[PDB]
């Protein structure tokens, strides 16, 4: 038994089989607790689940081919199996919040893409949609340990530590010294010597991050609203320190629309980035443009976080879900629509050791275990 | 907001 708990938008039908399409409390998901899920990962008015078996399961908007089952137009309102998958242990999915291409790892380190084509997202040497899961034979060869993807770009990284991106190369995001898009996985030369093991892309104009096993966090990528953390607005195409973190023990880092967040071993979280409609928690709407602490979590001991376009999620390790940001769908769950400046307990949830949180564009997902 | 989503009813 894991159960699963979900709230916010569901217009596409994207939360898995309730009815309503703001859905304002956490609410018991019996479809995905059937599932027992080892990871929801949630995109753009969609919703994926990896379970134990190590089976993909998909729901939501269908456009574009974002849930890869095979289709490009309308709405799959129940969660339905990637049987593409079916000869695979997936081990994670990948995708952005506000994207609609995704990825998976399985746990003998192969990479399957799929969904949106665009800018060479998906890694096979073209711009060509992908309406079922391919393998990225660029990576074959490579026993690849995570993946990340953004809106328009995607990353990959290996056991050795060695960090690929492939997709848009405007701005800079894939970090390879131009701003050259490409079709295929390029590995990030920069950081040769550092031994990566996470990595997080981000939206739109989007930056990417880094984390080493030292526990080096760099930026990279556009520089809009301070979001590679770094002072002021100017983008670059190079993987830079982020200075400020050094010695912080980052074990987690997140991109979610145009703000990044990071979380500490020791449980704190660390926001930087577009202020607007208060995503970064800090208690005003203004934007912060090195990573600040998010005061309003000091004394909870975070354990897990996960960002939507709007809103962010964090659990402590007693099991209890905070909240902040945007609300125009419901995604806070305070039982209304009112935005969370700072950090506030989500309703519904006593009793249940939540231990893993997820978002999506405008959902938001807990789940025990 | 760009990033907003719309609620399509």
């Amino acid at each position: 038994r894991t159960k699963v708990f979900v709230w916010g938008l569901n217009d596409k039908d994207q939360l898995g089989g309730l009815k309503g399409s703001k859905i304002k409390v956490p609410s018991f998901s019996e479809t995905l607790s059937a599932l027992n899920v080892v990871q929801v990962a949630g995109g753009s008015k969609s919703l994926f689940a990896v379970t134990v078996e190590g089976k993909v399961y998909a729901c939501g908007e269908a456009t574009n081919g974002r849930l890869g089952l095979g289709i490009s137009s309308g709405t799959v309102p129940i969660p339905r199996q990637i049987t593409a998958l079916s000869s695979y242990v997936v081990k994670k999915v990948a995708v952005h919040s506000g994207g609609r291409h995704a990825t998976a790892l399985t746990v003998d380190g192969k990479v399957f893409s799929w969904g949106e084509g665009d800018d060479g997202k998906l890694g096979h040497f073209s711009r060509m949609n992908c309406d079922k899961p391919r393998l990225i034979e660029a990576l074959k060869t490579k026993r690849i340990r995570d993946i990340a993807c953004g809106s328009s770009h995607s990353a990959a990284l290996t056991s050795s530590g060695e960090l690929y991106t492939w997709g848009l190369g405007e701005y800079g995001r894939l970090g390879h010294g131009d701003n050259t898009t490409q079709l295929k996985p390029k590995m990030v030369k920069v950081l040769l010597g550092h031994r990566v093991i996470q990595v997080a892309c981000g939206s739109r104009d989007a930056q990417t991050l880094a984390l080493t096993d030292e526990g080096l966090v760099f930026s990279w990528g556009d520089g809009d609203f301070g979001k590679l953390g770094r002072g002021g607005s100017e983008g670059c195409n190079i993987p830079q320190n982020i200075e400020r973190l050094n010695g912080q023990g980052v074990c987690q880092i997140e991109c979610g629309a145009q703000f990044s967040l990071a979380l500490t071993k020791s449980g704190v979280v660390w926001t930087w980035g577009k202020g607007d409609y208060f995503r970064l928690g800090h208690g005003s709407d203004v934007h912060v443009r090195k990573p600040q602490v998010v005061e309003g979590l000091r004394g909870k001991k975070i354990v897990h976080v996960a960002v939507g376009a709007l809103h962010c999620l964090a659990v402590t390790d007693s099991g209890q879900v905070y909240a902040w940001g945007d609300n125009d769908h419901g995604q806070q769950g305070n039982g209304t629509t009112t935005v969370n400046r700072k950090p506030t307990l989500v309703q519904g949830l006593e009793g249940q050791k939540i231990t893993r949180v997820a978002c999506g564009s405008s959902h938001s997902v807990a789940w025990t275990t | 907001d760009d990033d907003k989503d719309e609620d399509t009813h």
